[PDB]
């Protein structure tokens, strides 16, 4: 029994030829008052993993702390900590899986929905979600909230299925991810102008790019539009 | 269900899907959900599907009497004014959520009616299920001045954006194109992208593999 | 479900049904209503079919540590009520069963005990349980008689079982027969509701509800 | 729970209702009679909720025995059924229904047939071999599936019916005190007064 | 309230033959209304060559076929390499649903691999642990559209012999690979069209005396 | 106590080759009860065949209902009433009792005696119309029904052929079902003549 | 919603966001909640979008009705309609209407109309759910008899700062001005009010 | 609703109990002894929720009979009545309830006088020349306030009990298929096997 | 209730109202809001009393014995006991709580604990139900860096609206003052403050 407080909208994300992309914007909403403003909803674990969540601001806290602790417990007693012996994606994804898992099974859930995005050491992207039910799964896109009804639509239009991944681009996909997170701001109450976005690439590594706004939106046909039916004036 | 209605230079377009289901059931797999209110006002509906339907044709018909009591071409505000009067009185229970498009002597009109009662006016509008999918289309797609190809072209995409990636719509698109000019077009089924695949198998019976237990010839008239 | 047991002259007659419901859904038609105990022990299912599978499994288990622990074949009286004594402790936590434990041991002579998951332990001469108990109970109660021979008394438990396959929705599939005797369970073999019905219309000149 | 048992043999129709009248904790009667002759050849038998039962059936009597007389002329089982059915799917949707379940049992003498008709509260209607109401049909319609023939005799019917009363004093919780037993064929309607302790 | 299930989607089959099994699933996963994902398998090569399936609520049918596998492994470990028969799997299976009696796993499971004499062996499985060997079976969403279609088409039923005068039924035979395959794509051809939670990818797990064969086909997205 | 759910009972309807079939269940039940063996839920104005599942009073008051109001159709205009027109009284019928709505899943079935073409309705309680051509479905095994026809289903089968296909359907949806059953019965409709067939299935 | 109207020295001016919401989900972006029910009397509406519109309407017809018979109405008659309305239906509605108008007697005048259906003339009033995050900000820089670019400024910083902490307000900032002069109507883009 | 009678007469305690088991609209026996031998002269009868009525009464037995044994003695029916109030006393707080009434017939050999405790679920005891658990009671106690004596015979209390049976087949509202009557005296505890025709 | 603790050039100062409410009436109208749970370590209180005080007791126990074995505790160790006994205590806990100190190292700091058990780290905040009232006017007047003077006349305003609105807040505003001068407490009365 419970129920979130401060939340954290969409985490929405895909992969390119190289690697992933994911994005969430800056904002913990109160209800329907936007709360605080400067809000990190992306977290790099190592420099091969960003894990991304939504939901409850406090149990995205907890998840933070976990993850930190992760780095530190593979470190001890392990000479291949920064090599062969490093964290995987694959290996982050599957103990959140398993605590919000056992969580939801005591009836007591981690509020949220997350996304983990990164590179294996075999080069292969990594894209998968879990929730407060323990429910995961993977796609050429994921998005959790409202990203789930907007962004994907608009990312399929890019990655459909499996094979047209070798056929995109980073910046075809960033592209698309940016453009994403402005329809957003267009459609969602409780999202933000500001929002981070992280770009993990097998050549390049982490690439994460804090302050990014939303720009060249579209608000001059707001003029024309007079009363709610018949009015003229 | 996805509809979507997009306003374009000299005229207005609107779209919708050919699903409609019983739950999780598809029923129809290629129904006609862009409905006629007069010849050059049309409307697509979402919500309770005999509600949108009745009250189409109720309205559609008060505004055929309507244009020959006044030798008036019917406008679009008055089908608006109707609907809205009508939906209000009953207080959201019938469940009609509708996107009204037409043209009339004082131009083209697109507006959205919701069940309650309440009215919006829109240069590009969305219902339905699909309607977040649909959106997030027009939101990146559209702008000011588009031609009557470039907003078919629109409005079909976020037809389709619905079809793929909401689950309560698929099959077909139907278009209805209204121009300050010429007739209203009814584009039935103007993309087919859902063609079943033929079937692995005929489940045609050798005749007699049905046991029957008495026959008889029935009756028709006197 | 329907199953029933009787007691008659000649042992015990034991018959069921074989649907699986769910809901209106019908989630089987070839379903085993009856656990094979040991060669002298029968028990049947209704209600929940896991509850039912699950604990009369585990009871075979219970009556086998018996045998190797007393060695000597467990009585009808004890082999119920060790399944009585389990469903007791569950009780109020939502369990379902309707039982018959159906055996034959020298000091006893042929016994049926009825157990269900309210704790009610029973010693009787017929019982029958499941949705469809009293359509079985019409046919049984009104042809019963204890000098039934055993080709008649195997009838009479085939007949019943039809009567609430007909009548009731929850019922049907096939019937599943067996002959309990001093020496101790027969099966009687596996008979399908679709034939069945129409043999024993024609045979018995009953079922006049039934056009054609 | 009220035992109202019909069965249609090849010249007549018997009709079977229970005696008893329980409200609470006490038995107040051991001999109602849940029956309405409607007409010579037509009898209505009826069980439900307490106040409903006896005001419906009157209100059918009255309004057939009108007919009658408008017309000096019997209605058929037929007819009567369906005029019943009516009332009944119009009372079930208004503001507050008759909660009442019937047997009609009448001898068409146009057609020379007994006929038995099963309607329940909600109006709805059936012709049968045999009909019951409530829970006694959980026993008598398999009993009767066996045991019944389409030709027999009255005196067959009446053993049919022992027979279900038998099994229903058997496996029934209440004491329903017995049944009244009326036989409708092409002479009208008799009662069977000597069935109880037969 | 917390609400501790969810409906992911979804339908899995599996048909026995002679000396092969199937069990076939979509690969759609569904939220709600819309898609989480158009690939994400649900039958599982277990090991033992036993293949596993449970659908409805994913979280539990995964948390489920993870804890079936390790199983396998630990029966290797405890009783010297032996090969687990389908038999005692299943068994096992009920042990593991059943010690959820109180709390259950959302699901509809089936297994499929060979019997000890090589015969072609289908077990399915109600969410606390109920269980019966059958020679097909179809689970999960689109159930009651397919399972009645199998009894028709796997075991003959209501088909009779033709002039027989509904006397003698049409004798059961056993269907090869290839004939089970075809009623398989058609199944779920004909789910998808109706189904709205069915759709996207088939994945169909075959079992014979040389392991596990894999195949896959596309189905509509809509 | 769901009142689509009380009595049981299947209707379906398919096209075929210039002729149409329409088939139902004979069962009437009271829950578990099976009670009649002979509830036929088929009907017939003039050429036009109306199959009714749902809530059994209501369906017997939608039939005399629909003789009722086809039989002033018949005097007034002085011709039958035609399929497609009949779906239209029947939409309209049930949209007027919106709010205290009949529940029942009517289909309608029969051929147009000017055009010669096939026809085929289905409706939900509140008289929504569905409008296909293949097959219309209804009671409560319509899932099993849509998943045999959709399986069983293919175009312009000669009369002879729609029997088995239409009879299959309702047979393996029917055993699928608890509240279905205990009999069934199909009408062959062809503008010149029409064959009802009773059909032999499992009792129980 | 954010809306409010301000009195000044030449008359009133009505300010509203343009945001229409359905839990989360914008379902406009766009909207005019100015709503015009006589020449230079306006209104804002917050509460059911129904209800408000129904409501609009029928005092759009009053009011109409009342010119052809008896000459333009007075500010204060157009708020009796609208609380006659209100009030005798408060049970059926969930309507919240702040009334504004300007004319030559009694220059620029404010009712408000909140759920009961009581009236208040104010020299301002603020309503829906983001000026509750802007009563100190209102109060503390409201002055009597400001210029009509001074009123315009303290109504662009107003809704700027509801719509930044309240989700259900955003989009563009629509201004409707009421003075002898005529009806102006005004309209303020993100790019621009997010700055302040 | 489970008749359980008890009357105490000069030189004995009769207990009477109902012989049907009823679950849900079957009768599944009509030969239902409700009652459990605590120890040679005392009897216990029981009615109430299903499971519960028979695990109580021989958990109770067991107790009686461990007693018994490790004292070589028998207790007195005032001490095995305390003993049983103390356990439902316990039980309504615990968990799970026993929902269990019961009946406690002894001869009392030290004192030489018959005894009849009436124990309800809640671990009310009372001492009365007699008793009834139930519905019964409403019938049956104001019935025994008029006929009753405290100089009757075993058979004096026999015809009062046979009274007592009738008015209950007269006026209950189910048929609890007759009685199983039992004498508890100074020779032990025997059933009377003839009382549904006697 | 209204609270709130804003960072400053020289350091951080804490303000609160002094009402406490059981529905509409005043069980205290001179409460002591400002609480300290080290020497330079306060915190303001919002929500259940019984809770924020246990909390804070239990807080303060833990900074004592933190102070007697490790030295003075940082004000993010202090929020981070906070919220280790909001969070793990959410399902029976009703606190929401500002913790604002002063460390020579780290100079003025304020984190804010509102319901779920979260931990932001902000220039100033504000909570309590009066706080709605004047997210307009805070975020508006409030610059980074203000002296001494500036601070306090920035929450005697913003509280003054936020008392102005709010019928569960009112009395005297009390004020902490956090520096390395030293602990000051102030005090203003509503005469003073209503005629701002
Ligand atoms: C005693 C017996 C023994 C063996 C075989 C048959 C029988 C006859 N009994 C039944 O048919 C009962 C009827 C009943 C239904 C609800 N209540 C009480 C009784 N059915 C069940 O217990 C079914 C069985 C089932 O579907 N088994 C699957 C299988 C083995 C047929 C393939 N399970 C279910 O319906 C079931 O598990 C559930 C259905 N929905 C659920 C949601 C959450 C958790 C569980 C379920
Ligand atoms: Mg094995
Ligand atoms: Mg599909
Ligand atoms: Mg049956
Ligand atoms: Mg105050």
């Amino acid at each position: 029994t419970q129920q979130p407080i401060v939340t954290g909208t969409s985490v929405i994300s895909m992969k390119y030829d190289n690697g992933v992309i994911i994005a969430a914007d800056n904002l913990g909403s109160y209800g329907s008052l936007l709360r605080f403003n400067g809000v990190e909803r992306l977290i790099p674990v190592g420099d091969n993993t960003v894990v991304g969540i939504s939901g409850d601001i406090s149990d995205m806290q907890h998840i933070e702390r976990l993850l930190k602790d992760l780095v530190t417990e593979n470190a001890y007693d392990n000479p291949l900590a920064d090599a062969e012996e490093a964290l995987e994606p694959s290996y982050i994804f599957e103990y959140l899986a398993t605590v919000m898992y056992q969580r939801r099974s005591k009836m007591n859930p981690l509020w949220n929905a997350i996304i983990v995005a990164g590179v294996q050491s075999n080069g292969d992207q990594f894209l998968r979600y879990v929730n407060l039910l323990g429910v995961t799964y993977s796609s050429p896109t994921l998005a959790t909230g409202f990203g789930a009804h907007m962004a994907n639509p608009l990312l399929r239009k890019v990655v459909d299925r499996e094979s047209d991944i070798p056929k995109t681009t980073v910046q075809v996909a960033e592209e698309a991810i940016v453009n994403a997170m402005r329809v957003l701001y267009y459609r969602d109450a409780r999202s933000s102008r500001n929002f981070s976005l992280a770009i993990i690439d097998k050549n390049t590594g982490l690439t994460f790019k804090k302050n990014l706004q939303v720009e060249n939106m579209k608000w001059d046909f707001a003029k024309d539009i007079k009363g709610y039916g018949t009015q003229k004036i | 269900t996805t509809i979507v209605g997009v306003k374009f230079n000299n005229g207005v377009v609107i779209a919708a899907d050919t699903r409609s289901t019983q739950g999780p059931i598809v029923a129809d797999k290629n129904c006609a959900k862009l409905h006629r209110i007069s010849p050059k006002i049309w409307c697509a509906g979402a919500g309770t599907a005999a509600d949108t339907e009745a009250v189409t044709q109720l309205i559609g018909s008060n505004i055929e009497l309507h244009s020959l009591y006044t030798s008036r071409e019917p406008r679009v505000v008055s089908a608006l004014q109707m609907l809205k009067q009508h939906l209000f009185k009953y207080q959201g229970h019938i469940g009609a959520y509708l996107i009204v498009a037409g043209v009339d002597p004082t131009g083209s009109h697109l507006f959205s009616i919701h069940a309650h009662g309440s009215t919006d006016v829109g240069y590009y509008l969305s219902l339905g299920s699909g309607s977040l999918a649909a959106m997030a289309v027009l939101e990146s797609h559209w702008k000011q001045d588009l031609t009557k190809e470039e907003a078919i072209k629109l409005a079909s995409d976020a037809i389709q954006a619905g079809i793929w990636n909401d689950l309560g719509s698929g099959s077909n698109v139907d278009v209805c194109v209204m121009e300050i000019g010429k007739d209203a077009e009814y584009l039935r089924n103007y993309l087919t992208p859902n063609v079943r695949e033929e079937k692995q198998k005929s489940y045609k019976f050798p005749r007699g593999t049905t046991a029957v237990l008495k026959e008889s010839i029935v009756n028709i008239c006197d | 479900t329907t199953t029933l047991a009787f007691r008659f002259q000649g042992g015990i007659i034991v018959a069921v049904d074989s649907r699986a419901t769910a809901g209106n859904w019908v989630a089987s038609q070839t379903v085993k209503k009856v656990i094979e105990i040991n060669p002298f022990l029968l028990g049947t299912m209704a209600g929940g079919a896991a509850d039912c599978q699950f604990w009369e499994t585990w009871l075979g288990s219970q009556c086998r540590l018996h045998e190797l622990r007393e060695k000597e074949r467990i009585s009808v009286a004890a082999a119920s009520k060790i399944l009585s004594n389990l469903v007791y402790q569950y009780k109020g936590a939502g369990l379902s069963m309707g039982t018959m434990i159906c055996g034959y041991t020298r000091k006893e002579g042929p016994t049926i005990y009825y157990v269900d998951s309210d704790g009610t332990r029973l010693k009787g001469d017929i019982f029958c349980v499941g949705s469809g108990q009293t359509f079985a109970y019409g046919v049984l109660d009104s042809n019963y008689k204890w000098d039934l021979s055993v080709e008649d008394a195997l009838y009479l438990g085939k007949r019943s079982i039809l009567a609430a396959a007909h009548r009731d929705a929850y019922s049907g599939g096939s019937v599943n027969l067996y002959h309990v005797t001093e020496d101790g369970w027969i099966y009687h073999g596996n008979h399908d509701v679709g034939e069945l019905f129409w043999k024993v219309k024609e045979e018995e000149g009953s079922f006049n509800n039934v056009i054609g | 729970m009220d035992i109202i048992l019909g069965i249609r043999v090849q010249d007549s129709v018997i009709l079977a209702s229970s005696k008893a009248v329980t409200r609470g904790i006490s038995v107040l009667k051991d001999s109602d009679d849940k029956t309405r002759q409607l007409s010579p050849h037509t009898l209505m038998s009826f069980a439900g909720e307490a106040g409903d039962t006896v005001q419906f059936a009157e209100y059918i009597q009255a309004n057939i025995q009108l007919y009658s007389i408008r017309e000096d002329y019997e209605l058929s089982p037929q007819a009567v059924s369906s005029f019943v059915r009516q009332e009944l799917a119009k009372s079930i949707r208004s503001r507050r229904p008759y909660q009442v379940n019937v047997l009609i049992g009448g001898y068409d003498k146009k057609k020379n047939k007994p006929e038995l008709y099963q309607i329940d509260y909600l109006g709805t209607k059936v012709e049968l071999p045999y009909g019951a109401h409530g829970y006694s049909g959980f026993y008598t319609f398999s009993l009767l599936d066996h045991h019944y023939r389409p030709d027999m005799t009255t005196e067959e019917g009446l053993d049919l019916l022992k027979l279900c009363v038998q099994e229903l004093e058997k496996r029934m919780p209440m004491d329903f005190k017995g049944v009244i037993v009326k036989i409708v064929d092409k002479d009208g309607i008799r009662q069977v007064d000597d069935f109880q302790a037969q | 309230q917390f609400n501790p299930y969810g409906d992911n989607g979804g339908t899995i089959l599996g048909i026995a033959g002679e000396d092969f099994a199937v069990l076939a699933g979509d690969t759609r996963n569904i939220t709600d209304y819309s898609i989480n994902s158009r690939y994400e398998p649900k039958v599982f090569d277990c090991g033992d060559n036993i293949v596993m399936s449970a659908n409805g609520f994913a979280a539990d049918g995964d948390a489920l076929v993870k804890r079936f596998k390790n199983s396998v492994k630990w029966y290797h470990f405890d009783h010297n390499d032996k090969k687990l028969s389908i038999n005692s799997a299943a068994r096992n299976i009920q042990h593991l649903l059943y010690g959820k009696r109180f709390f259950p796993y959302y699901v509809h499971t089936i297994i499929a691999g060979l019997d000890e004499d090589g015969k072609g062996a289908v077990y399915s499985f109600d969410p606390v642990g109920s269980y019966e060997r059958e020679q097909c079976r179809a689970g999960g969403a689109a159930a009651s559209l397919i399972m009645p279609f199998l009894d028709n088409q796997v075991n003959f039923k209501n088909q009779y012999e033709p002039g027989t005068n509904g006397k003698v039924k049409k004798p059961l035979k056993y269907l090869s690979v290839e004939e089970v395959i075809k009623l398989v794509r058609d199944s779920f051809t004909s789910a998808t069209e109706r189904h709205i939670q069915v759709g996207d990818g088939l994945e169909i797990l075959i079992v014979t005396k040389d392991g596990v064969r894999k195949e896959f086909y596309e189905l509509k997205r809509d | 106590s769901d009142p689509s759910s009380i009595n049981g009972g299947i209707v379906v309807a398919m096209t075929g080759k210039d002729c149409v079939a329409i088939a139902c269940d004979l069962r009437l039940g009271s829950q578990s009860l099976g009670v009649s063996n002979k509830f036929e839920k088929i009907f017939h104005y003039g050429h036009v065949f109306l199959g009714i599942t749902g809530l059994a009073t209501d369906v017997t008051t939608l039939n005399e209902m629909f003789r009722y109001k086809t039989n002033l159709y018949k005097l007034k205009e002085e011709r039958a009433i035609e399929p497609e027109t009949f779906t239209q009284l029947v939409s309209s019928s049930l949209y007027e009792r919106r709010f205290g709505p009949y529940f029942v899943g009517p289909v309608v079935a029969g051929i147009n005696s000017k055009s010669g073409k096939p026809f085929i309705a289905g409706f939900d309680l509140i008289g929504c119309i569905d409008e296909a051509k293949d097959f219309i479905v209804s009671g409560t095994a319509s899932d099993q029904l849509f998943g045999m026809c959709e399986s069983l289903y293919e175009p312009n089968l000669e009369p002879e052929d729609l029997f088995e296909t239409i009879s299959q359907a309702l047979l393996n949806a029917a055993d699928r079902d608890a509240l279905s059953g205990w009999g069934a019965v199909v009408y062959i409709i062809k503008k010149d003549e029409v064959v009802k067939r009773y059909l032999k299935m499992r009792q129980d | 919603t954010s809306i409010m109207a301000v009195t000044f020295k030449d008359g009133v001016i009505l300010g509203a966001d343009s945001r229409t919401t359905t839990g989360a989900y914008i379902a406009n972006r766009v909207t005019d909640k100015l709503t015009r029910v006589h020449d230079k009397i306006w209104c804002c509406r917050s509460g059911s979008a129904a209800d408000t519109q129904a409501i609009a309407d029928i005092v759009q017809y009053h009011l109409e009705l009342y010119t052809s018979q008896y000459g333009t109405p007075s500010t204060e008659t157009a708020a009796s309609v609208f609380k006659e309305l209100c009030y005798e239906n408060k049970d059926n509605l969930t309507a919240g209407i702040i009334v504004a108008g300007y004319d030559d007697k009694n220059k620029g005048e404010v009712y408000t109309i909140p759920l009961g259906g009581s009236v208040h003339k104010l020299p301002y009033a603020i309503a829906g759910s983001g000026s509750t995050f802007i009563y100190g900000y209102c109060d503390k820089n409201f002055r009597e008899n400001m210029s009509k670019e001074e009123t315009v400024d303290f109504i662009k910083h107003s809704l700027s700062q509801a719509i930044k902490w309240d989700g259900s307000s955003g989009g563009v900032i629509r201004m409707v001005v009421l003075t002898a002069a005529g009806v102006e109507r005004l309209i303020f883009y993100p790019d621009e009010y997010e700055q302040l």
